[PDB]
Parts: structure tokens; sequence; C-alpha cells
């Protein structure tokens, strides 16, 4: 239920153009070479907590992976998100309708929109009430696991919903294997090419080489010694130590007196 | 709808023109109290709420921020700190049957004042004392609704007037309904003062050949200096250069 | 799924009020105009009231002007219909109905075209206490071959009473005439059965009238006397 | 206040001729904008009510296109050229102009069959009913088509009307016939001081009235 996540999860942080430059930006990202949770659904798609952001991956042939439910309690007492794609029809929904313990579909309301070969990678996050979904589709020829490679995720949709999320769930439909990962704040150096497309990236929190790559702001270092950062030891506990009290004040005379 | 059933509606996810309201001179009154009415379409709000009804001629002045009265005490409670607008126009042409338009009912007596922005339709024949007024009216039992007598012979104080009230809010969540704006014609090859989608600058802007990903707007440089811009109305790529300076 | 939940069942006497509630599921309340249509037995559908998509009351009926009242609840997707000072002449079955036309269908407001009807309730506008049913014989005609005999059910309140022949053993040929509110404020219906010579006298005739609301069961035996 | 009527009340139809019922109004239903505001409604017996036609000429969803309410002013006709077997039903026409909104009479189009004359019988109450103090003399008409059948009671040549209850059963599609009961339910006062009972029956199959009579003491 654990597998490698070599270089997935880089997305255009903003809609700004650049040309053939190495730009370093700090934001929420999926760290390189992490462990992502790998789920099957034969012989079950449990509910997992949300986070600062979530990364979803799917390698499918049969379109069966279709829906997402987002929310905090998933009991129709709070506002909840629903995204579904049934048949050439994509529905965005936010209304507080009932979600049971095992919801799926077999074949008040403040917003509404209506319209292995498939490797789809999605990144979901929300900041400043803005729900931002990034997506990327890819043709692949592999069944075993998530393969090596590199491709940025160009944004699809932003939605001014302003709805807190603490957990979510995928939605399969009867008449497979999907990957999930979590994000942390990191700092990546991204290489923009002639078209303004991100063709490569590194993350200087992994090893000395990448940290020096951020330090030089380059993308290829020559033979030598480079001063990189600092190193301070930290205090463990606290010490407060004063002379032991000797003089005392006779409140017992004022209070415990035989007569006032 | 009637006065007792004043409908309450909200508006979201649009752009509110307000242009028809400001040039509205055929309708008698368009009076915005909270903010200056003319300079409102140029600002934004999170939500706007419309309450519509047809009321008496005398009641026209009664529904105002902080202004109380009969309908303002029993049928529509408007809070003191209410920032909104009122639209009112005489509708005696339609809201008056030849024998009298009695589709409009109003309540005037309730034992407790209604909360602001709340609709209550408790039609119980009022129980003043301890006796049960279960369809028995008269003394200590008041018939709760009076029909509007709308006839041409009725005075200006008792004439039908269509009135709507608008409340504007901008809340912690990001707003949706902002006002429409105007785009001036484009200019090329001159040091002008340009503003694209909040981004501002001064320079000479010329046609370009840079290629943009279909989701990108800006274009910038090594030292955080905007270099290219995508035109928001029709889509092109324009380079910008600061107009010439030097030493004499 | 579009479900119409109609609430407010019970018994009401003339001279008092009444209140019915409409609840809708499977569609948005505000988009369509809601109407009330009633239909007494032995008579067609007839409009009684209505209210537009903008929750604007359309008026009151010619027969009951001044006492009926109608209202909507756009907040909770509900509807109220209140009957002020009812009379026994207003007794009928109330019906709640919804419009079809989509909002802004262009050159007047779309408010017409009722399509979907559930069912109402057991509204009986009467001021009477419970009375058990009396079963009466009706001997065959003194005409010699194939005859016809029956049972008359009378003086029963409230509806309905279940009237059966021979506990279902011999059921073909039963003609059950409707129950009508007589001028005396009382109900009566009749049922007839055609019998050949094989079952003229020798057969044992029980007609069963069961009134569940009063728990009154009469297994009445028929003896054709001269 | 605004009367709309349908005609005829009931006509029997078979596959081979259209089903056409006319509606007569009091208002001009062709509005002066190129649009009509008359709607048509269907009732299938034993199922929830339905529509027929939007605005006279607009075609409703879920219904066959053979429905056509056509005409002008106050004169309209609902014509269905092609009728399938389950189109037995009740019909209305409803105005969409002003209040009060008028529903036309609900016309019952049922299954046509052959006309069969009814059998007429008379039933005096027996002792089990006689001891109750009420006398219910029933005149029964069996297996008559069409729905129309007239029964009148005469007592000592003094014609009595309104003291007898006339009731008709449903169309029993097993033989598609009707039964009619004229139950003259009377107190002891009428039964004892009056003598003669004559039930007079007129039916479309009977070209002459049939008087079945007796005197008290049967
Ligand atoms: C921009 O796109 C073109 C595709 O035709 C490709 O040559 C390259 O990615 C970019 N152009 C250059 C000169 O690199
Ligand atoms: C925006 O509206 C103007 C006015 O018609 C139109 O000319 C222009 O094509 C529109 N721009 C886009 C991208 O649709």
């Amino acid at each position: 239920a654990y597998t490698n996540s070599f270089t997935r999860g880089v997305y255009y942080p903003d809609k700004v153009f650049r040309s053939s430059v190495l730009h370093s930006t700090q934001d929420l990202f999926l760290p390189f070479f992490s462990n992502v949770t790998w789920f099957h659904a034969i012989h079950d798609n449990p509910v997992l907590p949300f986070n600062d952001g979530v990364y979803f991956a799917s390698t499918e042939k049969s379109n069966i992976i279709r829906g997402w439910i987002f929310g905090t309690t998933l009991d129709s007492k709070t506002q909840s998100l629903l995204i579904v794609n049934n048949a050439t029809n994509v529905v965005i929904k936010v209304c507080e309708f009932q979600f049971c313990n095992d919801p799926f579909l077999g074949v008040n309301c403040t917003f509404e929109y209506v319209s292995f070969k498939n490797l789809r990678e999605f990144v979901f996050k929300n900041i400043d009430g803005y729900f931002k979904i990034y997506s990327k589709h890819t043709p692949i020829n592999l069944v075993r696991d998530l393969p090596q490679g590199f491709s940025a995720l160009e944004p699809l949709v932003d939605l001014p919903i302003g709805i807190n999320i603490t957990r979510f769930q995928t939605l399969l439909a009867l008449h497979a294997a999907y990957y999930v990962g979590y994000l942390q704040p990191r700092t990546f150096l991204l290489k923009y090419n002639e078209n303004g497309t991100i063709t490569d990236a590194v993350d200087c929190a992994l090893d000395p080489l990448s940290e020096t790559k951020c330090t030089l702001k380059s993308f290829t270092v020559e033979k030598g010694i480079y001063q990189t950062s600092n190193f301070r030891v930290q205090p463990t506990e606290s010490i407060v130590r004063f002379p032991n009290i000797t003089n005392l004040c006779p409140f017992g005379e004022v209070f415990n007196a035989t007569r006032f | 709808a009637s006065v007792y059933a004043w409908n309450r509606k909200r508006i979201s996810n649009c752009v509110a023109d307000y242009s028809v309201l400001y040039n509205s001179a055929s309708f008698s009154t368009f009076k915005c109290y909270g903010v200056s009415p003319t300079k409102l379409n140029d600002l934004c709000f999170t939500n706007v709420y419309a309450d519509s009804f047809v009321i008496r001629g005398d009641e026209v002045r009664q529904i105002a921020p902080g202004q109380t009265g009969k309908i303002a005490d029993y049928n529509y409670k408007l809070p003191d700190d209410f920032t909104g607008c009122v639209i009112a126009w005489n509708s005696n042409n339609l809201d008056s049957k030849v024998g009298g338009n009695y589709n409009y009912l109003y309540r005037l007596f309730r034992k407790s004042n209604l909360k602001p922005f709340e609709r209550d339709i408790s039609t119980e024949i009022y129980q003043a004392g301890s006796t049960p007024c279960n369809g028995v009216e008269g003394f200590n039992c008041y018939f709760p609704l009076q029909s509007y007598g709308f006839q041409p012979t009725n005075g200006v104080g008792y004439q039908p007037y269509r009135v709507v009230v608008l409340s504007f809010e901008l809340l912690h969540a990001p707003a949706t309904v902002c006002g429409p704006k105007k785009s001036t014609n484009l200019v090329k090859n001159k040091c002008v003062n340009f503003n694209f989608n909040g981004l501002t600058g001064t320079g000479v802007l010329t046609e370009s050949n840079k290629k943009f990903l279909p989701f990108q707007q800006f274009g910038r440089d090594i030292a955080d200096t905007t270099d290219a811009v995508r035109d928001p109305q029709t889509l092109e790529i324009l380079d910008i250069t600061p107009c010439s300076f030097g030493g004499v | 799924q579009v479900q119409l939940l109609e609430s407010g069942g019970g018994l009401v006497q003339p001279g008092r009020s009444l209140r019915l509630s409409c609840a809708a599921s499977g569609f948005t309340f505000d988009d369509y105009a809601m109407h009330w249509v009633r239909q007494a037995p032995g008579k067609g559908l007839e409009w009684v009231s209505g209210v537009s998509w903008n929750s604007g009351t359309i008026g009151y009926a010619d027969s009951v002007k001044g006492r009926f009242t109608i209202s909507r609840d756009n907040a909770k997707n509900s509807l109220y219909l209140h009957m002020r000072s009812l009379r026994a002449e207003d007794t009928a079955l109330y019906y709640c109905a919804k419009a079809v036309e989509m909002v802004r269908g262009l050159g007047a407001d779309p408010e017409y075209g009722m399509d979907v009807w559930g069912q109402g309730t057991t509204v009986t506008v009467s001021s009477a206490s419970t009375k058990g049913p009396s079963v009466f014989p009706l001997a065959p005609s003194s005409k010699g071959g194939t005859a016809a005999l029956g049972c008359l059910v009378k003086d029963y309140f409230p509806e309905p009473v279940t009237v059966s022949w021979n506990s279902g053993a011999l059921t073909s040929g039963v003609h059950t005439f409707p129950a009508v509110l007589q001028s005396s404020g009382l109900y009566s219906l009749s049922s007839v059965v055609t019998v050949p010579s094989s079952s003229l006298g020798t057969q044992t005739y029980i007609c069963n009238v069961n009134h569940k609301p009063s728990n009154t069961k009469v297994d009445k035996k028929v003896e054709p006397k001269s | 206040d605004i009367v709309m009527t349908q005609s005829p009340l009931s006509l029997p139809v078979t596959p081979g001729e259209p089903a056409s019922i006319s509606c007569r109004s009091s208002q001009s239903l062709l509005h002066s904008n190129g649009y009509n505001y008359l709607d048509w409604y269907l009732q299938k017996p034993g199922q929830s009510p339905q529509l027929l036609i939007y605005l006279g000429s607009n075609r409703a969803s879920g219904v066959p296109d053979r429905f056509s309410g056509s005409g002008s002013g106050t004169d309209f006709t609902l014509k269905i050229s092609r009728v399938e077997a389950e189109d037995v039903g009740v019909y209305y026409c409803m105005q969409a102009l002003q209040t009060p909104f008028t529903f036309g009479p609900g016309t019952k189009v049922d299954i046509k069959r052959t006309v069969a004359a009814p059998s007429v019988f008379i039933f005096p109450p027996s002792d089990e009913q006689l001891k109750s103090g009420t006398a219910s003399v029933v005149c029964l008409l069996n297996n008559f088509y069409p729905r129309e059948a007239k029964v009148q009671w005469k007592v000592d040549n003094a014609l009595q009307s309104g003291n007898s209850q006339e009731s008709v059963t449903e169309q029993d599609s097993k033989d598609s016939t009707y039964s009619l009961s004229s139950t003259l339910t009377l107190s002891k006062a009428d039964y004892e001081k009056h003598k003669v009972y004559a039930c007079e029956v007129t039916h479309q199959g009977l070209s002459s009235p049939v008087t079945k009579s007796f005197n008290r003491g049967e």
C-alpha cells in the first residue's frame, strides 16, 4: 500500500510568463521521492483526511473513477463539495445534501455547473476561499505502478466557494488503482523553457547537491567547495535558579488572631 | 406579492449593472440611503437582497433605514443600521380593480415586534386575553388581516405603490457581483498610461510575437519588470517599453 | 425524484379553521407557480386557488371569497393553505399541484401548466360523532329462475366501511352502488348480486360490513321474507 | 364567473374514427400576440392525472402528437386521430388568461360495446329490515348500455320525486355493462298510508316506458 512518487506534483503556481530562465519559488508542493498511499477497490475506497493540499493520481482504462466528495463532516449538516462526471456531463455542486457512510451511484444550494492508458494527475487545494484544481492527462503504456517521467500540471479551475475542507472521498460507479499524497511547504527551482513551459525542477530540501543548486541559483554546478548554509545547536530546557527564601512575613498574626 | 408576504430574494454570481436604475426617470423614486447611489455601480458587493411588495401611499416613506411605522413595526422590521436603497413607483394603473383590488392583505396587530429581515405568517385570530380566539372574533379577539381597498376614489394616502428595497453586503468570503466597467480604445506607439486588469504602468506598447500558454496573462523579466501583456478584450501579445529618457 | 408530501390530515367541524401543508422533493420550489385544485366526487376538476412563482397570490374563488388564504415558504420549500371559518358546504378533497414552465421562457411570466399530482387526504367537513353501520336485507324479486338480492348499508360515519359478500367465496356479479350523503346528514349505499336457481334459497347469505375507525364488524345474514 | 363547457359529455369511440370533443368558452382564447392561452388535460382512470396540450398548439412532453386542440376564439375541438387501447380517460380544457381559472367538464371516453336492454326487478324490504321501521323498496336495472337510464316512482298515482336515491355502478369491463338502483327509502308514515308502488323505466333500448307495479301485501 506504499510506493514511490519520483518526480510528480509540479504545477504552475501563477499565470505569469517567463522564457528560458531558472526561477526559484517557495510554495506548497509534493516533496520528491516520497511515499504515497496506493489503493485498490476490489475484494473498497475508504475516506481519507484532507490537508493543506492533496495530490491525486489515476491510471485507468474504464473511466470508472468519476467522483469526489469534499467536506468536514459529510453528514449534510455542513456545506460539502461534489464533483461528478457521469456521461459527457461534468457537474460541480456545493449544496448540503445527504452523504451516507457508503455513497455512490449505480447505473441552500449556492453554486452549480453542468457541461492502462489514461494517466490523470490532479492537484486540489484551496486558499483565501478559492478552490484551485489543477489537472493533467497523459497517454501511458504501463500497468504496474506510477512510472518515472516529468510533466507540469497546468491549472484548470478556480472557484470562489469559501468552504472549509477536512476530509474527502472518491466515488466509483457500478452498473481501480488510485494514488494519493499530501503536500508540504517547500522551495523549488523551476526551469522555464522558450515557450514558457516548465520542463524541469529541483527541490533543495533533499540532499547537499540540490541545496547548492538553490544556493548558486544555477542548475549545474562545477567542481569545488561551496559554503551553503549555517548550523546552530538549540537549547533543550529552561533553568531559573534563585536564592532560597529565608525571610517570611507573619500573616499568621493578622489572620489567626484570638480576637479582632 | 402582498405586504405581509413580502418576498425576499438574493442575487449572486453576476455583474450588477445598476445603469437602468440611475437613468430611471419614469419611475418616481430611486433613493439609496446607505451609500451614494450614483457611485455604486463602480463598486462591488458580496450579495444583494431584494424585497418586493405593493403598499399604501402613506407607507412609501415608512420603509426606510431607521424609520418605523405601522408596516415598519408589524410587517417589515428594518434595522437601524441598515445600508440599502429603496425603489418606489405608483402602480394605481394595475393594482386597482374596478370594484377594488382585494388580493392584498396586511396585518397591523401583533403582540410582539418581529425580528429584522424575517417573514412570519402566523394567521391566528389574535388572542388578547385568556379566552381562546379559535375563530371567535370581536372583543379581545381581533381579525388579523385587513384587505387593501385599492380604488381610484381613494386618496393619495391610500394609493397602491410598488416598492422594492435592496440591501448590499460585502462579507469575509470573496465577492462575486462586481460592477461592469468600460474599456477605452487601444493605442499603439505612444508613451501612454495603461491599466490592464488592475496591473498598471506607463510606456509605449507595440505588437509582439511571443507565444502564451492559453491560461497565461502577464509576462515578466529577470528583475521583476513586466515586459509583455495579453490584451483582455481580443487576445494578442504586446511588448511594453518605458518611453525614452536620457541626459542632456 | 419528485415527491409531493401533503400534511394536515384530521377531522374538522364547520365553523372552525383548517390548515394544509405542501412539501416538494426533486425540484426547486421557487421556479414554478404552485396551484390548488379540488375535485369533489361526481364532479370534475375545478381550480380553487393558485400562487405564482413570485409567491404572488392570484385571488380567491367566487364561492368562498373572503375566507380562504394561500401562502408560500421559499425558505423551507413549503406551502401553507389556511381555511378561515369553514362551512359544511365547503366539503371536498383538496389537491396541490406544481407548474412546469422554465423561468424566463418569454411574453409573460411562466406560471401555468400543472402536471404533477399526488393525492390529498380524508378531509370531511362535518360536526358529527362516530356512528356504526346498519346492514339491511333486500330480498329478491317475486317474479322463478334467476333473481337478484342484496344488502343496503346505511347510517355509517366516517368513511369508509368495507362491504364484502360471503367473505369472498362468491364474488362474481356484485354491483356495489356508491355511498351518498343523504339530506338527513347520513350515508347509504347498496350492493346487489344476481343468483340462479342453484343458489336462490338454500345458499347462506352473509354480507360483511367492517368499519375499522370504529372497530364495528357486522356479519349480517340475509333472510328473504315475504 | 367564466364558464367553459365540453360537448358531448360522453361519446363512444372505436379505432377507425377520431375522438373529437368541443370546448366552448366565454373569452377570446387567441391572444393578440400570435399566441394562444388554452390548455388541455387528461385523466387516466386509476392513475395520477396528466396533461394533454400546452396553449392549444404547443405540444406537450410525454404525450402523443395526435392530440390537437384547434380552433379560434371560444370554439375549440380536441381531436385525437390515432387512439391506442389505453386512451380510455377523462378530459378537461382549462383557460390560462384570468381569474377565476375555469376547468371544462371532465368528459369520460370509455370502451364502446353493443346496446343491451336492462332487466328490471323490484325488491320490498324483508322482516329483518321491516322491523327497523324503515321501508326500502328497490327498483333494479341490470346490464344496460349506455350509461343513461331513467327510473321514476309512482305511489297511488301520486308521483314522488326526490325521496328515492338513484345510484349507478361503474362500467364492469367483464361485460362492460351498468347496474342502476332506485332505492326508495321511506319511513312508516309514507309506507302505511300509501298503497301502490310503480317503478317506471325508460331506456334507450326500450322504445316505450315499462311500468312494474304492485300493491301492498306482497
Ligand atoms: C516553442 O514551441 C515550438 C513548437 O513549434 C518549439 O520549437 C519550442 O518548444 C519552442 N521554440 C523554440 C525555438 O525553442
Ligand atoms: C468581447 O465583447 C466584444 C463586443 O462584441 C466582442 O467584439 C469581442 O469579440 C468579445 N471578446 C471575446 C474574447 O469574446
